[PDB]
C-alpha cells in the first residue's frame, strides 16, 4: 500500500491514508481504507505487501478485541504498541515474514495525551510527534519540521496535513487517489469525509 | 497392565466432590497460620513458621512470604517445595506480561493464570494436585491495593482480610469482629498480629517464629515499596504494639 | 541491506579513577532518512549499564530480553546482577542464537558494589567478549571512535576530567558519520551517584 | 593471530599473540588467547573468537563433570575426542581451529583441530594467520629432547616471527607451560615488547568545554523506605 | 477369574481367558460352510436377521478377483481383518504384478491377530473367517480364529450348529474333491452340508448367501434370486 | 512396551497425608547419620563409613561429595538414591547456571535446583520419591558461609547447626548446647567429632568417618598458577591421619 | 501421555462421571435466567458465608462472552473459567472468519460441543459446570437465553435456573411465567427475576446480582441499591 | 478395575452392552420406507413447561439426500452428525455425485468401535 | 483472458471470454471461467486454471458444510474469506489466483470480492481481471450507471468481452453470460466471438476500423 501519515497535536491524533490499491497494470479500487479500529481509542493505519497487510491487521485487531473482552478494560496505546512491536519483531525471523508497515494513533484516557508510535515490519518502535511510511516522510517532513507546534488545534493540525498532502500530488510520481483522514481523541475515532 | 496401580487422580466423588482435592485442603489445615489484610494506605502480609528450632538460620530463612515482582507478594500454606514450583511459573507469567505490554502485570491477571495452572491438575493428567493455598498482596494502577486466595481446585476469590491454613475459622471471626473499612496499616499491622497471638497453637508469639511483610505507598512520593520484615524489626513492632 | 548499518548509531564506553563512562548518540534512521532524534540507546538493570548498537528492532528486543532475565536473576539470587556477571549472561544469549544472531553491538559499564572496581566490556553479534581496560566501542562510527579514544584517553581521569574526554570522543566521531548524530548522552557513573547529561551538538 | 604448541622434556608448552582485530582494526590491544579446558589441559585458538571461546567452555565444562563422574583427572584425548565430534558435526559451521595441549596421568599431549573436525600429531604445531612465520622459526630451531627453558625460548621465538611479520599478530606473548608432575604454570604477559611510546601532547580539557543542554541525577537505587 | 481382565495375563495353567471369550463370539454367531475341489471353492453362509421388518446381514466378502471370505462373530472385526486382507492383496498386484497366494494371505492374518493378544489396552478380534481362494497351485480353503490360528483344509465350518455341517464334510470328503469342472454340483454339496446344520429354520431366498472362485471364475456372490435354483 | 504410568504414584490419603513422602523419611529415619556445623569461619559435614563387609574398600564409597568447588554434600538414607542426585546436582550446577553466568551457583540456589528434582519425584507419572535427606555446605561471595538440609518432599531450610537419620534427635540436642555464633572452624570440627561419637557403636578413626570442610581458598588443590582472582576450592575433605590428629586432642 | 478412560458406561447403561458432575451443580449458588418481551436478565446468588470480601475485585458470577452475549453458570468455579476462557476465543474467531459476531445459539451449540468432548476423550474428567447462556443476535431484537450442562446437551427456554434450590424457584417460575405474554418493559423482567431468587436467597443484601442485557450490546449490572429498591418494594406489596 | 475394550464369558464386549442400556432410556424414534419415500418421526419429551421445545433438535439433515433421527444419550450424537455431514460432503467433492445411503451409514459405523485406552 | 463482474440494480453481472493459451499456441477455444460454486455464487477463472477450479469447488463444499452447521444461506463476505484465508496459507509456494466472487443476499444484497493468490481481499463495485482487463475496463467506465437494466447490463458485459477479445492476442473465442439474483444465477448463453463481432459492428456501427 502507499501513503500512510500520522500528526499527534495538542488533544489528538490524525491518520491519513490513500486510497488506490493497484494490481500492476490497473487501478482496481479508489475507495480502500487502511486502516482498522483496535478499540474504541486505538487505531492503526498500515502498508505493504497485498495480503499480508490486512491479514496482519485484522489479526492484531482480533487479539486486542480479545484482551479487552476478557479484562473488561482497554489497553493504553502504549501497551497496545509494544504488543504489536513483538509481533513484528517475533515476524521478522520466521520462515516467511510479515511485510507490514503501521502507525498507531491512540488517545490514553488515563494520562489525557494523544500518542502516536511508528513501527516498521522490523519491529522498530518509536514515539513521535509526526510520522510516517515508505517514501511519505522524504516529500512532508520539511514541511512538518517547519509548521508543527505541540499546542496546535485539529484543525490547525488539518490544515498542515493538506499542505502535506498537496505536496504529495505534486511532486510523487503516483496517483494515490486522495487520501481518508480519521481522528482520534477523548471521545473516539471520526472519519473527516470532506478531504 | 498398569490400569492396576492407577489412584485416579481427577474423579468425582457420588456427591459431586473432588477426592484429592479434598483432601489437599486437609493438608493444607494443618500449615502455619497466614494473615493478609488490606488498608486504605496498604496490605500487611503476616505468617506464622511451623514449629522451629533454636539452631535455624533465621535471618537467610524463608517458608511463608515470597516476592513475585516488585508489587506482588505471596504468603504460603502448604507444601513448601510445590509452592515453590508455582511461585517461579508466576515470576515468569509476570515478566512474560512486562516484555509483552512494557506495563508490569496487572494483579488479577497474575492470580488468574496460577489458578488456571492448579484446575488443570484437577481435570487432566491423571497427577496429584498442588498441596498449596496462596495469599496474593499486591498493587496495581486500575484496582489499587488488592488481596486475593486461591487453593488446590484453582477457585480463587478476593478479600478486605482473609486467612489460609491453620485455624482460619478463628481467624476469620476475629478479623470480622475488629476491622474497619477506613483502618490504616499502622492499624492492620496490629490487628494481624493480635489475631495470630490468639490463634496460635504455640505458647507465646515471638520474633523467631514470625515472617511479615507490609506493602506501601509509604514509599516517597507516587510509588510502591515492599518491606520483607528482618528478624530484629520483627522483634520491634512486637514491643511497639505491646505483644512481648 | 547490511542489517548492521540500517539505523545507524554508536556507542563508548571508557575507565576513570573510581569511576565509568558509558555514552551513546540519539539517531534512529532508515538508511537516509532520520527518523527519531530521541532513540536513546543506553539501559541500565540495577546499577550496571548495558549500550547497544546496530539494527533498531533488535536493541529493543535485547533490552526487554534482558529486562527479563536480570528481573528473575534478582528474584531468585536476592541481589543486583553486578557487571561481571551480567557480561557472561550478554555472551551466553547472544551465542545461543549462532546460526540466526542478533545484529547488533553492545557494550556493557559498571563498578561492582563489592569490590569498587570499575568495569567494561564489548561483543560482536555473536557472544564475543572484549574486556579492555581503558575503553571500549561500537557502531557505524566505530573506526572514527577508535581514533578519537586512541589520541584523547588517558589513564586515571578524574570523574569530570572524563566527562570532558568521553564527550569529545563521542562528538567528533559522530561528526565524521553520515548515520551517526541528532544529539547525544552520557553517563557519569560512580559507586553511589549516576549523572546523565544531555550534550549540545550539530543537527545534520 | 599466531598460536604453537611446543613438546619438550618432561611436558609441553603453549603460545600466542594479544591481538583481536575486526577486519584491519585492531580491537583489544592485549587479548586472552590461552584458555583453560582443564587445570592441566589448555588450548590456544583461532579463526571466529567467539566459537573457540564456546567450544572451550562447553568441552570444558563436560570434562569437568567427566572428571567427577569417573573420579579421575582429565585426559587430553577425551578434550580431543569431544571437540572434533562436536565440530564435525557441525560440518565447519562453527570455525574453532584450535591447539590442543596438556598433561594427564598418560603423559604429556599436544594436538591440533581444524573446523570441520579433522586433528592430528605432532612435536611442533602452529595455527593461525602468523602460523607460517611462526612454522618458519620452528623448522628452524627445534630439536628432539627440548629442556623446558628450551621450549619456552622456542615458543615465544615463533610467536614474536608472527608479531613483527603477520599484520594478523601483534602486541604481546603470552605462554603456559604444562610440566609432568607439576601445577601449570600460565604465564600472562611473558614478553612485553610492545608499549607505546609517550604522547607528544596532553589533551585534557579545560573544564566547561563541552555544551551542556540539561543535567540530571539518575536514580540507580531502588523505591525508598517511609 | 483372576486373570481374565486383560489380554496381557496368563492364568495359571497357562490359558488366555480374553482371547476365549473372543472365541465365544464366533460360536454365537450364523454358520457359513467352506469347501473345495480341485478347480473350483465354495464359500455358503446362512444369514441372520433381526426381526422380519430387517435385512439379512451380509456373511461375504470379496478381497480381489481371486480371493474373499466369510464371516462370524463381530462384524465390524470382519470388516477392518477384510479391508486388510484387501491392502495386501494389493499391494502385492501394484509391487510385484503378482497375486496374493492363499497361504501367505492365511499367514498375514495370524500375525496381526497376534499382536492383540500380547499387549496391553488392545483387545483380541471376536471373529472368525473362511478364506476360500484359487492361485498358482489351484483351489484352496482356510479357517482363521482371533487367537491367530490360521488352518488349511479340503472343507469346514464355523459358528452356531457348525459341527453337524462339519461331520458331514468329513464324511463326503471323498466325493467332494472329486467334483470338478462341475460348480453347481459342489455348490449342491456345499448347500446340502450347511443343510446339517439347520433347526426350525429353512433355506429360504433372502436367507442364502453363496460365493464360488475357480480356475476360470472370478470371486462372485451370490444372493437373491440367484440362489432360488439351489434351494 | 512404553512407560504406561502416566499417573501419580504419590497421593493425598482421606488425612491429608502424602504417604509416599512419609515412608520416604521412614527410609531416612533408618539411615546412618550424618552432621553438618555452621562456623563464623567455614563449614564442617560428617558422617560415619558404616562399611558393608571388611573385604569391601570404603574408601571407594563416598558419602560426603564435592557437588562444586566450593559446596559439599552428604546424606542419610538410600546410598544410589544419593549417588544419582549428586550426577544430577553436578550437572544442574553447569547446564542451569555455569553456562549461563559463567560462575558456580550460590548455595541456596544449587539446593533450590536439588529440591525441585526431589519434588519433582513427588507429582510426576511413574516414581516414587528419592528415599534420603540431603545436608549441603557451601560459601559464595554475598552469602558467606552457609548450610542447608533437603528432604525428599523437595522442603529445604537454612540451619546453625543440625543432624538427620538415625541419632539426629539426640545429636541435635548435643550441639544446642555447644553452638554459638563465636566458634571457629578448628571448633566446629571438635565438636563435630565429639557429636558424631554418640552415634558410632564400633571403631572410631580416620577409616571408619568421612569428613569434609567448607574453609578458606585452597591455591594448592587448584592444578594451575598465574590468574590471580582464581585462588582454589574451598571445599576439602580432610585425610585419614588429619582426623586421627584431632582425636587425640578429643 | 495421561488416557484413563474416566467416563464409562455402568451396567445400568450410566456415566456416573457425568452424573457426579450434575451433582457439583447441585452444590454450586443458584443462577436464574428470565426473558422478557425485548430483555433478558440474569439473576445469581452471592452466599453470605464468605464477608470481609472485596466485592470490587472478586470475580463476579456474569461474565461477558461478546460485548453482546453473557454467560453465567452454577457449579466449580475454576472449571467454569476455562468454558469462558474457550467461548471468549471462539468468539473472537469467528468474527474474524465470518466477519460477524457469534449468534447465541451458535456460541451455546460450541461450548456444550466442548463439555460433551469431555465426556469422551481419554484421561479427563467432565465438567463440574452447568451454564446460562444469554444475549442477542447481531441486528435482531428477539431475546435469547440458552441451558448447557456436564453431558453437553443444550436447550432453549423461555425461563430457567441452576444450581442449589433450582427446583424450588423453577417452581415458582413455571406458575408466575405466562408465555403468551412475558415481562413487558425491563423492569418487570427485574421483579419477576429478584422475586424468583428471594424464594430461596435469605438476605436481601448482597446476596443477590442482578445483569440486564438488551439489544445491540446493551449491558449493564444493577448496584446494591437499585436491587434493594426492588427488594423493599415485593415485600411491601407481600405485606398483605 | 477393568478394560474399556474387555469381552464378557458370553463373548460381549461390556462397554457396547452398556451403552444399549442408555438408548433404552433414551426417546423414541419410528422411521417407516415406503415407495414414495421416507418418514422419520420423534418424541421430544421437554423436561419443562418453560423449555422452549422447537429448540429440541432430534431430527437433523446429512445432506439433501440424507435425513437422520436420534434416541439416548444425544449431545454423544454430534461429532457423529458432524461426521456424516463431512463424509457426505467429501464424497460429493471427490466424485461429482451423491453418495449411497448405504455407504455413508458405513462411514457412521466405523467411527464406533474407535474405543480404548 | 478477460473476466469482469460489476454490481447493479438488478443484482450482479458476470461476462468472461472462453480462450486459454500455452505461450502462442490456442490450446481451447471452449473453456469454462465461470464456476458455478452452487446455484447461488459464481467465481471467476484466472491465473491458474487448476488452482481456480480445485479450490472453487472446494469452496463449494465449505459453504454447503457451513449451511448445513448454520442452517442459513453463507454470506458473500465469508464465502469469499474461506477462500482468501486458504490462498494465503499456500503463501510462497506458487499458487496462481485472480477471481471475483459473485452473490447476492438479504443481508449483504449484490456482493462481489475479488479475491488474489497473495492474500488480497477487496470488495468493490467493479473488477476486471486478466490479460485483456484494460480494454474491458475502458467500455465499463464509460457507460457504468447503477440504475442500469437487466437487458443492458447483459450487454454491456457482452460489449466489454467482445472490446478485451477483438484487442488482446489471448483472449477470445466465445462470451459467456450470467446474471445473478436474490434466488440464484440464470445463464444467458455461449456467444461466438467471430458472429458477434460482425454483427456487433453492424448493428452498433462500431469497429469503423475494420472492413466487413
Ligand atoms: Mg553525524
Ligand atoms: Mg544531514
Amino acid at each position: 500500500m502507499d501513503i500512510i501519515l500520522g500528526i499527534r497535536v495538542q488533544d489528538s491524533v490524525i491518520l491519513a491514508s490513500s486510497k488506490a490499491v493497484t494490481r500492476g497494470i490497473s487501478v482496481l479500487k479508489d475507495s480502500d481504507d487502511k486502516t482498522r479500529q483496535l478499540s474504541p481509542h486505538t487505531l492503526m493505519s498500515f502498508a505493504g505487501e497485498a495480503g499480508d497487510t490486512v491479514q496482519f491487521a485484522e489479526y492484531i485487531q482480533a487479539n486486542i478485541q480479545l484482551y479487552s473482552i476478557r479484562e473488561d478494560y482497554e489497553l493504553s496505546p502504549q501497551a497496545v504498541s509494544s504488543f504489536v512491536r513483538q509481533e513484528l519483531a517475533k515476524s521478522i525471523r520466521s520462515r516467511r515474514p510479515y511485510q507490514v508497515n503501521v502507525l498507531i494513533g491512540g488517545y490514553d484516557k488515563k494520562k489525557n495525551k494523544p500518542e502516536l508510535y511508528q513501527i516498521d515490519y522490523l519491529g522498530t518502535k518509536v514515539e513521535l510527534p509526526y510520522g510516517a511510511h515508505g517514501y511519505s516522510g522524504f516529500y512532508t517532513f520539511s514541511l512538518l519540521d517547519h509548521h508543527y507546534r505541540p499546542d496546535m488545534t485539529t484543525e490547525e493540525g488539518l490544515d498542515l496535513l493538506k499542505l502535506c498532502v498537496q505536496e504529495l500530488e505534486k511532486r510523487m510520481p503516483m496517483d494515490f487517489k486522495g487520501v481518508i483522514v480519521k481522528i482520534v481523541d477523548k471521545d473516539g475515532i471520526r472519519q473527516v469525509d470532506d478531504f | 497392565g498398569s490400569r492396576r496401580y492407577d489412584s485416579r487422580t481427577t474423579i468425582f466423588s457420588p456427591e459431586g466432590r473432588l477426592y484429592q482435592v479434598e483432601y489437599a485442603l486437609e493438608s493444607i489445615s494443618h500449615a502455619g497460620t497466614a494473615i493478609g489484610i488490606m488498608a486504605s494506605d496498604g496490605i500487611v502480609l503476616a505468617a506464622e513458621r511451623k514449629v522451629t528450632s533454636t539452631l535455624l538460620e533465621q535471618d537467610t530463612s524463608t517458608e511463608k512470604l515470597y516476592k513475585l515482582n516488585d508489587k506482588i507478594a505471596v504468603a504460603v500454606a502448604g507444601l513448601t517445595a510445590d509452592a515453590e514450583i508455582l511461585i517461579n511459573t508466576a515470576r515468569i507469567h509476570a515478566q512474560n506480561y512486562l516484555k509483552t505490554y512494557n506495563e508490569d502485570i496487572p494483579v488479577e491477571i497474575l492470580v488468574r493464570r496460577l489458578s488456571d495452572i492448579k484446575q488443570g491438575y484437577t481435570q487432566h493428567g491423571g497427577l496429584r494436585p498442588f498441596g498449596v493455598s496462596f495469599i496474593y498482596a499486591g498493587y496495581d494502577d486500575r484496582y489499587g491495593y488488592q488481596l486475593y486466595t486461591s487453593n488446590p481446585s484453582g477457585n480463587y476469590t478476593g478479600w478486605k482480610a482473609i486467612s489460609v491454613g491453620a485455624n482460619t475459622s478463628a481467624a476469620q471471626t476475629l478479623l470480622q469482629m475488629d476491622y474497619k473499612d477506613d483502618m490504616k496499616v499502622d492499624d492492620a499491622i496490629e490487628l494481624a498480629l493480635k489475631t495470630l497471638s490468639k490463634t496460635t497453637d504455640s505458647s507465646a508469639l515471638t520474633y523467631d517464629r514470625l515472617e511479615f511483610a507490609t506493602i506501601r505507598k509509604g514509599a516517597n512520593d507516587g510509588e510502591v515499596y515492599q518491606k520483607i520484615f528482618k528478624p530484629q524489626e520483627i522483634k520491634d513492632i512486637l514491643v511497639k504494639t505491646g505483644i512481648t | 541491506s547490511d542489517p548492521s548499518s540500517i539505523n545507524g548509531g554508536i556507542v563508548v564506553a571508557m575507565t576513570g579513577k573510581d569511576c565509568v563512562a558509558i555514552a551513546c548518540d540519539l539517531r534512529l534512521g532508515s538508511q537516509s532518512l532520520g527518523v527519531s532524534n530521541k532513540f536513546e540507546k543506553i539501559f541500565h538493570y540495577g546499577h550496571v549499564f548495558l549500550g547497544i548498537t546496530g539494527l533498531a528492532t533488535d536493541v529493543t528486543t535485547l533490552n526487554e530480553m534482558f529486562r527479563y532475565k536480570t528481573n528473575l536473576y534478582k528474584l531468585k539470587e536476592e541481589r543486583a546482577i553486578e557487571p561481571e556477571t551480567f557480561t557472561q549472561l550478554v555472551s551466553s544469549s547472544l551465542y545461543e542464537r549462532r546460526f540466526g544472531p542478533y545484529f547488533v553491538g553492545p557494550v556493557v559499564a559498571g563498578i561492582n558494589s563489592k569490590s569498587g572496581k570499575p568495569f567494561i566490556a564489548g561483543f560482536d553479534l555473536i557472544g564475543c567478549i572484549d574486556e579492555a581496560k581503558d575503553f571500549i566501542v561500537s557502531g557505524t562510527a566505530s573506526d572514527q571512535l577508535f581514533g578519537m579514544c586512541e589520541s584523547l584517553y588517558e589513564p586515571n581521569l578524574e570523574p569530570e576530567d572524563l566527562f570532558e574526554t568521553i564527550s569529545q570522543a563521542l562528538l567528533n566521531a559522530a561528526d565524521r558519520d553520515a548515520l551517526s548524530g541528532w544529539g547525544a548522552v552520557v553517563y557519569i557513573i560512580k559507586k553511589d551517584e549516576v549523572v546523565k547529561r544531555y550534550l549540545k551538538m550539530r543537527q545534520d | 593471530t599466531t598460536i604453537v604448541g611446543v613438546k619438550f622434556n618432561n611436558g609441553v608448552v603453549i603460545a600466542a599473540d594479544t591481538r583481536s582485530t575486526q577486519g584491519p582494526i585492531v580491537a583489544d590491544k592485549n587479548c586472552a588467547k590461552l584458555h583453560r579446558i582443564s587445570p592441566k589441559i589448555w588450548c590456544a585458538g583461532a579463526g571466529t573468537a567467539a566459537d573457540t571461546e564456546a567450544v572451550t567452555q562447553l568441552i570444558g565444562s563436560n570434562i569437568e563433570l567427566h572428571s567427577l563422574y569417573t573420579s579421575r583427572e582429565p585426559r587430553v584425548v577425551s578434550a580431543l575426542q569431544m571437540l572434533k565430534q562436536h565440530l564435525f558435526k557441525y560440518q565447519g559451521h562453527i570455525g574453532a581451529y584450535l591447539i590442543v595441549a596438556g598433561v594427564d596421568p598418560t603423559g604429556s599431549h599436544l594436538f591440533s583441530i581444524h573446523a570441520h573436525g579433522s586433528t592430528d600429531v605432532g612435536y611442533y604445531l602452529s595455527l593461525g594467520s602468523g602460523s607460517l612465520a611462526a612454522m618458519a622459526v620452528l623448522e628452524s630451531h627445534w630439536k628432539q629432547d627440548l629442556t623446558k627453558e628450551e621450549a619456552i625460548k622456542l615458543a615465544s621465538d615463533a610467536i614474536q616471527a608472527g608479531i613483527w611479520n603477520d599484520l594478523g599478530s601483534g602486541s604481546n606473548v603470552d605462554v603456559c607451560v604444562m610440566e609432568i608432575g607439576k601445577d601449570a604454570e600460565y604465564l600472562r604477559n611473558y614478553l612485553t615488547p610492545n608499549v607505546r611510546e609517550e604522547k607528544q601532547k596532553s589533551y585534557k580539557f579545560p573544564r566547561g568545554t563541552t555544551a551542556v543542554l540539561k543535567e540530571s541525577i539518575v536514580n540507580i537505587c531502588d523505591i525508598q523506605e517511609e | 477369574n483372576n486373570y481374565d481382565g486383560d489380554t496381557v495375563t496368563f492364568s495359571p495353567t497357562g490359558r488366555l481367558f480374553q482371547v476365549e471369550y473372543a472365541l465365544e463370539a464366533i460360536k454365537q454367531g450364523s454358520v457359513t460352510v467352506g469347501l473345495r475341489s480341485n478347480t473350483h471353492a465354495v464359500l455358503v453362509a446362512l444369514k441372520r436377521n433381526a426381526d422380519e421388518l430387517s435385512s439379512y446381514q451380509k456373511k461375504i466378502i470379496k478381497c480381489d478377483e481371486h480371493m474373499g471370505l466369510s464371516l462370524a462373530g463381530l462384524a465390524p472385526d470382519a470388516r477392518v481383518l477384510s479391508n486388510y486382507l484387501r491392502q495386501q492383496c494389493n499391494y502385492s498386484s501394484l509391487v510385484f504384478n503378482r497375486k496374493l497366494a492363499v497361504e501367505r494371505a492365511g499367514h498375514l492374518l495370524c500375525d496381526k491377530a497376534q499382536k492383540n493378544t500380547q499387549s496391553y489396552g488392545g483387545r483380541p478380534y471376536g471373529v472368525g473367517l473362511l478364506i476360500i481362494g484359487y492361485d498358482k497351485s489351484g483351489a484352496h480353503l482356510l479357517e482363521f480364529q482371533p487367537s491367530g490360528n490360521v488352518t488349511e483344509l479340503y472343507g469346514t465350518a464355523i459358528g452356531a450348529r457348525s459341527q453337524g455341517a462339519k461331520t458331514y464334510l468329513e464324511r463326503t470328503l471323498d466325493t467332494f474333491i472329486k467334483i470338478d469342472g462341475n460348480p453347481d454340483e459342489l455348490i449342491k454339496a456345499g448347500v446340502e452340508a450347511i443343510s446339517q446344520s439347520l433347526r426350525d429354520e429353512s433355506l429360504t431366498v433372502d436367507n442364502l448367501s453363496i460365493a464360488i472362485v475357480g480356475k476360470d471364475t472370478p470371486f462372485t456372490i451370490y444372493d437373491g434370486e440367484a440362489v432360488a435354483k439351489y434351494i | 512396551m512404553t512407560d504406561r504410568y502416566s499417573f501419580s504414584l504419590t497421593t493425598f490419603s482421606p488425612s491429608g497425608k502424602l504417604g509416599q513422602i512419609d515412608y520416604a523419611l521412614t527410609a531416612v529415619k533408618q539411615g546412618v547419620t550424618s552432621l553438618g556445623i555452621k562456623a563464623t569461619n567455614g563449614v564442617v559435614i560428617a558422617t560415619e563409613k558404616k562399611s558393608s563387609s571388611p573385604l569391601a574398600m570404603s574408601e571407594t564409597l563416598s558419602k560426603v561429595s564435592l557437588l562444586t568447588p566450593d559446596i559439599g554434600a552428604v546424606y542419610s538414607g538410600m546410598g544410589p538414591d544419593y549417588r544419582v542426585l549428586v550426577d544430577k546436582s553436578r550437572k544442574v550446577a553447569h547446564t542451569s547456571y555455569k553456562r549461563i553466568y559463567g560462575e558456580y551457583p550460590p548455595t541456596k540456589l544449587l539446593v533450590s535446583e536439588v529440591a525441585k528434582i526431589m519434588q519433582e519425584a513427588t507429582q510426576s507419572g511413574g516414581v516414587r520419591p528419592f528415599g534420603v535427606s540431603l545436608l549441603i555446605a557451601g560459601h559464595d561471595e554475598f552469602n558467606g558461609f552457609s548450610l542447608y538440609q533437603v528432604d525428599p518432599s523437595g522442603s529445604y531450610f537454612p540451619w546453625k547447626a543440625t543432624a538427620i537419620g538415625k541419632g539426629s534427635v539426640a545429636a541435635k540436642t548435643f550441639l544446642e548446647k555447644r553452638w554459638n555464633d563465636e566458634l571457629e572452624l578448628e571448633d566446629a570440627i571438635h565438636i563435630a567429632l565429639l557429636t558424631l561419637k554418640e552415634s558410632v557403636e564400633g571403631e572410631f578413626n580416620g577409616d571408619t568417618i568421612e569428613l569434609a570442610i567448607i574453609g578458606d581458598e585452597n591455591p594448592d588443590l587448584l592444578g594451575y598458577t598465574g590468574i590471580p582472582t582464581d585462588k582454589g576450592p574451598r571445599f576439602r575433605k580432610l585425610t585419614s591421619q588429619e582426623i586421627n590428629d584431632r582425636l587425640e586432642a578429643l | 501421555g495421561y488416557d484413563r478412560a474416566l467416563s464409562i458406561f455402568s451396567p445400568d447403561g450410566h456415566i456416573f462421571q457425568v452424573e457426579y458432575a450434575l451433582e457439583a451443580v447441585k452444590r454450586g449458588t443458584c443462577a436464574v435466567g428470565v426473558k422478557g418481551k425485548n430483555c433478558v436478565v440474569l439473576g445469581c446468588e452471592r452466599r453470605s458465608t464468605l464477608k470481609l470480601q472485596d466485592t470490587r475485585i472478586t470475580p463476579s458470577k456474569v461474565s461477558k462472552i461478546d460485548s453482546h452475549v453473557v454467560l453465567s453458570f452454577s457449579g466449580l468455579n475454576a472449571d467454569s473459567r476455562i468454558l469462558i476462557e474457550k467461548a471468549r476465543v471462539e468468539a473472537q474467531s469467528h468474527r474474524l472468519t465470518l466477519e460477524d459476531p457469534v449468534t447465541v445459539e451458535y456460541l451455546t451449540r460450541y461450548v456444550a460441543g466442548v463439555q460433551q468432548r469431555y465426556t469422551q476423550s481419554g484421561g479427563v474428567r467432565p465438567f463440574g459446570v452447568s451454564t446460562l447462556i444469554a444475549g442477542f443476535d447481531p441486528r435482531d431484537d428477539e431475546p435469547k437465553l440458552y441451558q448447557t450442562e456436564p453431558s453437553g446437551i443444550y436447550s432453549s427456554w423461555s425461563a430457567q435456573t441452576i444450581g442449589r434450590n433450582s427446583k424450588t424457584v423453577r417452581e415458582f417460575l413455571e406458575k408466575n411465567y405466562d408465555r403468551k405474554e412475558p415481562p413487558a418493559t425491563v423492569e418487570e423482567c427485574v421483579k419477576l427475576t429478584v422475586r424468583s431468587l428471594l424464594e430461596v436467597v435469605q438476605t436481601g443484601a448482597k446476596n443477590i446480582e442482578i445483569t440486564v442485557v438488551k439489544p445491540d450490546s446493551d449491558i449493564v449490572a444493577l448496584s446494591s441499591e437499585e436491587i434493594n429498591q426492588y427488594v423493599t418494594q415485593i415485600e411491601q406489596e407481600k405485606q398483605e | 478395575d477393568r478394560g474399556v475394550s474387555t469381552f464378557s464369558p458370553e463373548g460381549r464386549l461390556f462397554q457396547v452392552e452398556y451403552s444399549l442400556e442408555a438408548i433404552k432410556l433414551g426417546s423414541t424414534a419410528i422411521g417407516i420406507a415406503t415407495k414414495e419415500g421416507v418418514v422419520l418421526g420423534v418424541e421430544k419429551r421437554a423436561t419443562s413447561p418453560l423449555l422452549e421445545s422447537d429448540s429440541i433438535e432430534k431430527i437433523v439433515e446429512i445432506d439433501r439426500h440424507i435425513g437422520c433421527a436420534m434416541s439416548g444419550l444425544t449431545a454423544d450424537a454430534r461429532s457423529m452428525i458432524e461426521h456424516a455431514r463431512t463424509a457426505a460432503v467429501t464424497h460429493n467433492l471427490y466424485y461429482d455425485e451423491d453418495i449411497n445411503v448405504e455407504s455413508l451409514t458405513q462411514s457412521v459405523c466405523d467411527l464406533a468401535l474407535r474405543f480404548g485406552e | 483472458t478477460t473476466t469482469l463482474a460489476f454490481r447493479f440494480q438488478g443484482g450482479i453481472i458476470v461476462a468472461v471470454d472462453s480462450r486459454a493459451t500455452a505461450g502462442n499456441w490456442v490450446a481451447s477455444q471452449t473453456v469454462k471461467k465461470v464456476i458455478e460454486i452452487n446455484p447461488f455464487l459464481l467465481g471467476t477463472m484466472a491465473g491458474g486454471a487448476a488452482d481456480c477450479q480445485f479450490w472453487e469447488t472446494w469452496l463449494g463444499s465449505q459453504c454447503r458444510l457451513h449451511e448445513l452447521r448454520e442452517k442459513e444461506r453463507i454470506s458473500v463476505a465469508a464465502a469469499s474469506k474461506i477462500l482468501s484465508n486458504l490462498v494465503y496459507q499456500y503463501k510462497g509456494a506458487g499458487l496462481s489466483m485472480g477471481t471475483m466472487i459473485c452473490g447476492y443476499t438479504r443481508k449483504e444484497g449484490p456482493t462481489i470480492y475479488y479475491v488474489d493468490s497473495d492474500g488480497t481481499r477487496l470488495k468493490g463495485d467493479i473488477f476486471c481481471v486478466g490479460s485483456g482487463q484494460t480494454f474491458a475496463y475502458g467500455v465499463l467506465d464509460s457507460n457504468y450507471k447503477w440504475d442500469l437494466s437487466v437487458e443492458d447490463a447483459l450487454y454491456l458485459g457482452k460489449r466489454s468481452i467482445l472490446a478485451a477479445a477483438h484487442r488482446d492476442a489471448y483472449s477470445g473465442g466465445s462470451v459467456n453470460l450470467y446474471h445473478v439474483t436474490e434466488d440464484g444465477w440464470i445463464y444467458h448463453g455461449n456467444h461466438d466471438v467471430g458472429e458477434l463481432f460482425w454483427k456487433v459492428k453492424e448493428e452498433e456501427g462500431s469497429f469503423n476500423n475494420v472492413i466487413g
